[PDB]
DNA sequence: TTAGAGAATTGGAGAGTGTGTTTTTTTTTTTT
DNA sequence: ACACACTCTCCAATTCTCTAA
C-alpha cells in the first residue's frame, strides 16, 4: 500500500508528495486559459517528445513546502514527479501511443552557487552552476540487463542489475550443473553515457588566478548537445564517490571525488519573401544593399559594391566564383572590414598569413591528444569550400 | 605514565575556573562563555591558548608540547563531557545530516558521529619559529612552529570521517570510524538475526548519514635570504582541515603552528608532513606630479604622463563599439640613462604591478606556464594594475605576438595538455627600449633607431626619447648626491587615486565639436610639416578624460583637451 | 497401513597451501 | 599485505533397511 512509504533518513510521505505535484499541474496558470504545463502536456501528446521542462520559480510561487522537499531530496522526489506526469498523460488521451515514459526536467533559471564555494554540506542536493566547456568524450555504452545462457543445455535467463553489481547464477535451474552459465555480451541491454569537462568563465574570477574545473556526466537524450568553447547554465545532482588504491586491491582512499549528474542545461516564410520582392523591385537597390555594408565606413561605396558582388557571385567547367584583393598601408580599416563580412555568410572562415595564426591554410596529419591515433586535419581553404575565406597579413 | 583520568579532571578544572581578567577586567571566564556558544551551536572551532594554561600549570604546558596528540584527544573529550552543563536552550533543526541523527535518536529512545566541534592549540609565546631546515627528526610528534612562503594550494575536497551503512533485510544500521589515510569497506550484515539465520543480507553505504569534513592540501618553502651560501631551498607539505581551510593563498607569507608526523605506508625510512592547527599571515595636480620621482631632476611633464598612466581613462562601451580607457606608453633611452630610476620608482609606487625583461631569461616568461598545474606570467600577475617591460627591443616573436594579443583582447592562452585554456590579462603596459647601436641619432627616424615593427610600436599613447649628456654642474650635483647617499605620503596618494577613479566623466557635444576642429587643424599641420591617425584622437580622449578623473569633476572641459594637446604635441620635442 | 530408529553412502562447508605483485646532449637533412 | 587456483579434510544430509504404533 503506497501510502505507507516514507523516505529514509527523514519523515516525508511519498503519496502526499505525488498528490501535491498533480495539484500544481492542474492549477498553475501563467501569471503574466488552462494551466501553463497543461498546454505543454496537450502539445507533447501530438509532438512526440519524451520530456517535460518545469521552472522551479513556478513551484516555489505555488508552494514553499514542495520546493524545499525537491531541493533537499531530488533522488527520491524526481522519480515521483515522473510518475505523476505519466499518470495524467495516460489518464487523458488513452489511445495515444508513446514508446517511453515521460521524463520531467526541473530547472532553476539562474546560477545559485559559484563553483569555488561548493562544500561537503551540498552532497546529493540539486544545484545549478555556469561555465565554459573545454572537452567532450566519445560516447560510452552502459549495461542495464544482463543475458545469461547455459553452455550445457542452452537454457536462458535475464538478470536486472543492482547499482553496478551483477547477480551471476551459480547453477542452471534446468540441468542442475554448476558453473555452466555464461554472460552473452551482445545480447544484453545497453544505454548511452558521455563525459563532459567544464571551466569557470573568465568574468567571475579573482584577479590574476587560474580557473577551476568540474566533470559532468550526461545520459540518454542529453548525450550530445554541446561542443567545446561555448558557454552554458547547468542543473544537476552533486554526487561524491570513493576511489580504489590500485586496480587489483579492494582498499579505498579516505578523500572522495565529486561530479555533477546532469539533469538539464541551457545555452546562453511568405512574409519575408514578399518583403524581399518589393525591396528588390525598388529603384537603386544595388546602391542600397551596398550602403548597408559596414556602417562604420562612410565613403568607400564602390568597394562595398565589389564586396556585395563577391557575396552574390556567378553560377555554375569554368570557375564561377569571385576573388578580391585589398592593398595599402597598415592600420587602415581593412581588417575590420574583413571581420565584418566574415560575420555575414554561413560557410565563412578567417585566418592570417602569419605563422602565429590559429588555423593553417595547409592540410596535415597529427596524433589525437586523447587516443594518440592519427587524424587528418584539413586547412581553412578546404573547410571554406562553397564559401568565403578571409585572409589577413596576406 | 600519567593517569589520564586525573589529567582530564585537571583540564576540566582549567575550563571551569579560568578567567583571563577578561571582558575589560570583569572576569567573565572566557572558556565558560565559549562553552555556552558551543553548546548552542553558535560556533564550531575552539582555539585553546597555552599561555592561559601556563598561568596555572607550566608542567601541563610542557606535557602538552611533547606527544601533543594525546592531549588533543583528551581536551576534546573533556569539552564533550562539560558541554551539557552550559546548555540551557533547544536549537532549531537546520541540517539534513542532523535530520538523520534526529531520526536515529527518535528510533533509539558512537559519540564520534555526534561530536560537531573542533579543538586546536595556539602555541605558547615561548616558542620562537623554526625555519624549515631546523625541523629535524628529534621533533617527531612534538608541537612546532614554522615560517615560510606558500607555493601551491588544492581545492577543498570532502574527507570521510565515519561511514554509515544500512541492511536490506533486518532494517538495522552500522558504523565504521575512519582514521588512517585508507580503509576497506564492509559488505555483509554482522547483526545477530542475519548471522544466526545466515540470511545473507547486503550492506548499502549512505552518503546522507555518514560524516564528512573540509580538507585541503598545501606546500610551503624557505625564504631565499635564509638559505646558507651555495644551497638550494627546501619545502614542506602542510595539511589543512576543518575551519582552517581557505585562509592561505599562493605566494603569501605565513606562520604555521602544527604537529610534525610521519606518513603511513598503505623500508624503515619515511616521509613527513606538518598537521596545521593555526595559520597566521604576515593644487592637487601639481603636488601629486611633483611627488613622483623627486630624486630625478627635470622631466616635469613625463612625471605627469606617468601620473595619468596610473589614474587611467574610461572604458566608453557604446553597445560593443568599444574604446578602452587604459593608457599605454613607451620610453626610448640612450645607453645608461636615468630611466631605470624612474621606472623602478613607478614600480615601487604602484599599488598593484609587476616587472620583467625582454631577454627571455631562465625563469618563467611573460605569459603563464605549466609544471609537474598552470601558473605564473608577468602579464597575468599584473591584472587590475600596470605591468612594466624592460629592454623591450630584445623581445622575440612569441613576446611580440603575446603583447599584441594583450593590447587587443587583454587576455591570453596557454595549453595545459593540448586543451585550449585561456586566462585574464586586464592590465596596462609600460615599455622601456634602447637603440640598436649606441646613442639615438636625430638624423634618422625612431623606427630606424629602435627597430621594433611600426604596427605595434605605434600603439602607445605617448612616446618619449630619454636623451641626456654630460655637463659640469649637473654631473657634480649628481655625484654629490650619490656619494652623500653612499656616505650616510604614499598612503595619501593611493587614497586620492582610489577616491578620484570612481568618476567616469562624459563629454558634451560642444566639446566634441571643439575636439573635431582642433583635431582636423592638428592633422593639417601634421601632413604639412604622416604619423597622425584615429589612434591619435583616441589618445587625446584618453588623456583628457584621465585628467578629468584626476579632478573631482563629472565632465571633461576645454582645459583638459588643451592639456592633453600640449602633452601629445610636446612629446615630439623629446625626439629632437 | 503409517511412521520412527539404526546403519551406509555421499555432498559440500570449510581450512590450508602455493604463488604473484616532462627535460638534457648529440646526430643529420633541409630550410633559411 | 592482499587476491586467484588448487588440493584436501571432516561433519552431517539423504537413502536403505528393520522395527513399532
Ligand atoms: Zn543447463
Ligand atoms: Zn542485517
Amino acid at each position: 500500500l503506497g501510502q505507507k512509504l516514507v523516505i529514509w533518513g527523514t519523515d516525508v510521505n511519498v503519496a502526499a508528495c505525488k498528490e501535491n505535484f498533480q495539484r500544481f499541474l492542474q492549477r498553475f496558470i501563467d501569471p503574466l486559459t488552462e494551466p501553463l504545463y497543461m498546454q505543454r502536456l496537450g502539445e507533447i501528446n501530438v509532438i512526440g517528445e519524451p520530456f517535460l521542462n518545469v521552472n522551479c520559480e513556478h513551484i516555489k510561487s505555488f508552494d514553499k513546502n514542495l520546493y524545499r522537499q525537491l531541493i533537499s531530496y531530488p533522488q527520491e522526489v524526481i522519480p515521483t514527479f515522473d510518475m505523476a506526469v505519466n499518470e495524467i498523460f495516460f489518464d487523458r488521451y488513452p489511445d495515444s501511443i508513446l514508446e517511453h515514459q515521460i521524463q520531467v526536467r526541473p530547472f532553476n533559471a539562474l546560477k545559485t552557487k559559484n563553483m569555488r564555494n561548493l562544500n561537503p554540506e551540498d552532497i546529493d542536493q540539486l544545484i545549478t552552476i555556469s561555465g565554459m566547456v573545454i572537452r567532450t568524450s566519445q560516447l560510452i555504452p552502459e549495461m542495464q540487463e544482463a543475458f545469461f545462457q547455459c553452455q550445457v543445455c542452452a537454457h536462458t535467463t535475464r538478470v536486472e542489475m543492482d547499482r553496478g553489481r551483477i547477480a551471476e547464477p551459480s547453477v542452471c535451474g534446468r540441468c542442475h550443473t554448476t558453473h555452466s552459465m555464461a554472460l552473452i555480451h551482445n545480447r544484453s541491454l545497453f544505454s548511452d553515457k558521455q563525459m563532459i569537462k567544464l571551466q569557470e568563465s573568465p568574468e567571475d574570477m579573482p584577479a590574476g588566478q587560474t580557473p577551476h574545473t568540474v566533470i559532468l556526466f550526461a545520459h540518454n537524450d542529453l548525450v550530445d548537445k554541446v561542443q567545446p568553447g561555448d558557454r552554458v547554465n547547468v542543473t544537476g545532482i552533486y554526487r561524491a564517490v570513493p576511489i580504489r588504491v590500485n586496480p587489483r586491491v579492494s582498499n579505498v582512499k579516505s578523500v572522495y571525488k565529486t561530479h555533477i549528474d546532469v539533469i538539464h542545461y541551457r545555452k546562453t516564410s511568405e512574409k519575408r519573401v514578399e518583403l524581399l520582392k518589393e525591396l528588390s523591385r525598388k529603384p537603386d537597390i544595388y546602391e542600397r544593399l551596398a550602403s548597408a555594408l559596414a556602417p562604420s565606413i562612410y565613403e568607400h561605396e564602390d568597394i562595398k559594391k565589389g564586396i556585395l558582388l563577391q557575396l552574390f557571385g556567378g553560377t555554375r567547367k569554368f570557375r564561377a566564383e569571385i576573388n578580391i584583393l585589398l592593398c595599402g598601408d597598415p592600420g587602415t580599416s581593412k581588417s575590420q572590414l574583413l571581420q565584418y563580412v566574415y560575420n555575414l555568410v554561413p560557410r565563412g572562415q578567417y585566418t592570417s598569413g602569419k605563422g602565429s595564426s590559429a588555423v593553417g591554410l595547409t592540410a596535415y596529419v597529427m596524433k589525437d591528444p586523447e587516443t594518440r591515433q592519427l587524424v587528418l586535419q584539413t586547412g581553412a581553404l578546404v573547410l571554406s569550400d562553397n564559401g568565403i575565406c578571409c585572409i589577413d597579413e596576406f | 605514565l600519567k593517569d589520564y583520568a586525573l589529567e582530564k579532571e585537571k583540564v576540566k578544572k582549567f575550563l571551569q575556573e579560568f578567567y583571563q581578567d577578561d571582558e575589560l577586567g570583569k572576569k567573565q571566564f572566557k572558556y565558560g562563555n565559549q562553552l555556552v556558544r558551543l553548546a548552542h551551536r553558535e560556533q564550531v572551532a575552539l582555539y585553546v591558548d597555552l599561555d592561559d594554561v601556563a598561568e596555572d600549570d607550566p608542567e601541563l604546558v610542557d606535557s602538552i608540547c611533547e606527544n601533543a596528540r594525546r592531549y588533543a584527544k583528551l581536551f576534546a573529550d573533556a569539552v564533550q563531557e562539560l558541554l551539557p552543563q552550559y546548555k540551557e536552550r533547544e536549537v532549531v533543526n537546520k541540517d539534513v545530516l542532523d535530520v538523520y541523527i534526529e531520526h536515529r535518536l527518535m528510533m533509539e529512545q558512537p559519540a564520534e558521529l555526534m561530536r560537531r566541534f573542533e579543538l586546536y592549540f595556539q602555541g605558547p609565546s615561548s616558542n620562537k619559529p623554526r625555519v624549515i631546515r631546523e625541523v629535524r627528526a628529534d621533533s617527531v610528534g612534538k608541537l612546532v612552529t614554522v615560517r615560510g612562503i606558500v607555493t601551491r594550494v588544492s581545492e577543498v575536497k570532502p574527507k570521510m570521517v565515519v561511514a554509515t551503512y544500512t541492511c536490506d533485510q533486518c532494517g538495522a544500521e552500522t558504523y565504521q570510524p575512519i582514521q588512517s589515510p585508507t580503509f576497506m569497506p564492509l559488505i555483509m550484515c554482522p547483526s545477530q538475526e542475519c548471522q544466526t539465520n545466515r540470511s545473507g543480507g547486503r550492506l548499502y553505504l549512505q552518503t546522507r548519514g555518514s560524516r564528512f569534513i573540509k580538507f585541503q592540501e598545501m606546500k610551503m618553502q624557505e625564504h631565499s635570504d635564509q638559505v646558507p651560501v651555495g644551497n638550494i631551498p627546501r619545502s614542506i607539505t602542510v595539511l589543512v582541515e576543518g575551519e582552517n581551510t581557505r585562509i592561505a593563498q599562493p605566494g603569501d607569507h605565513v606562520s604555521v603552528t602544527g604537529i610534525f608526523l610521519p606518513i603511513l605506508r598503505t623500508g624503515l625510512l619515511s616521509e613527513t608532513y606538518l598537521e596545521a592547527h593555526r595559520i597566521v599571515k604576515m593644487d592637487f595636480y601639481e603636488k601629486l606630479a611633483a611627488s613622483i620621482a623627486p630624486e630625478i631632476y627635470g622631466h616635469e611633464d613625463v612625471k605627469k604622463a606617468l601620473l595619468l598612466l596610473l589614474v587611467g581613462g574610461v572604458d566608453q562601451s557604446p553597445r560593443g563599439m568599444k574604446i578602452r580607457g587604459n593608457i599605454n606608453i613607451c620610453l626610448m633611452g640612450d645607453p645608461g640613462v636615468a630611466k631605470s630610476q624612474l621606472l623602478s620608482y613607478i614600480d615601487r609606487l604602484a599599488p598593484r604591478s609587476q616587472y620583467t625583461t625582454g631577454r627571455g631569461s631562465s625563469g618563467v616568461g611573460l605569459t603563464a606556464a605549466v609544471l609537474r598545474t598552470l601558473e605564473g606570467g608577468a602579464l597575468v600577475l599584473a591584472d587590475q594594475g600596470v605591468c612594466c617591460i624592460d629592454e623591450f627591443d630584445k623581445m622575440a616573436e612569441a613576446d611580440r605576438t603575446a603583447i599584441h594579443e594583450v593590447m587587443e583582447q587583454q587576455t591570453i592562452s596557454i595549453a595545459k595538455a593540448g586543451i585550449l585554456t585561456t586566462l585574464n590579462a586586464r592590465c596596462s603596459i609600460l615599455a622601456a627600449a634602447n637603440p640598436a647601436y649606441g646613442r639615438y641619432n636625430p638624423r634618422r627616424s625612431l623606427e630606424q633607431n629602435i627597430q621594433l615593427p611600426a604596427a605595434l610600436l605605434s600603439r602607445f599613447d605617448l612616446l618619449w626619447l630619454i636623451q641626456d649628456r654630460p655637463d659640469r654642474d649637473n654631473d657634480l650635483r649628481l655625484a654629490q648626491h650619490i656619494t652623500y647617499v653612499h656616505q650616510h605620503d604614499m598612503k595619501l596618494m593611493r587614497r586620492y587615486i582610489a577616491m578620484c577613479r570612481e568618476k567616469q566623466p562624459m563629454v558634451p557635444e560642444s566639446l566634441a565639436d571643439y575636439i573635431t576642429a582642433a583635431y582636423v587643424e592638428m592633422r593639417r599641420e601634421a601632413w604639412a610639416s604622416t604619423y597622425t591617425s584615429a589612434r591619435t584622437l583616441l589618445a587625446i580622449l584618453r588623456l583628457s578624460t584621465a585628467l578629468a578623473r584626476l579632478r573631482m569633476v563629472d565632465v571633461v572641459e576645454k582645459e583638459d583637451v588643451n592639456e592633453a594637446i600640449r602633452l601629445m604635441e610636446m612629446s615630439k620635442d623629446s625626439l629632437l
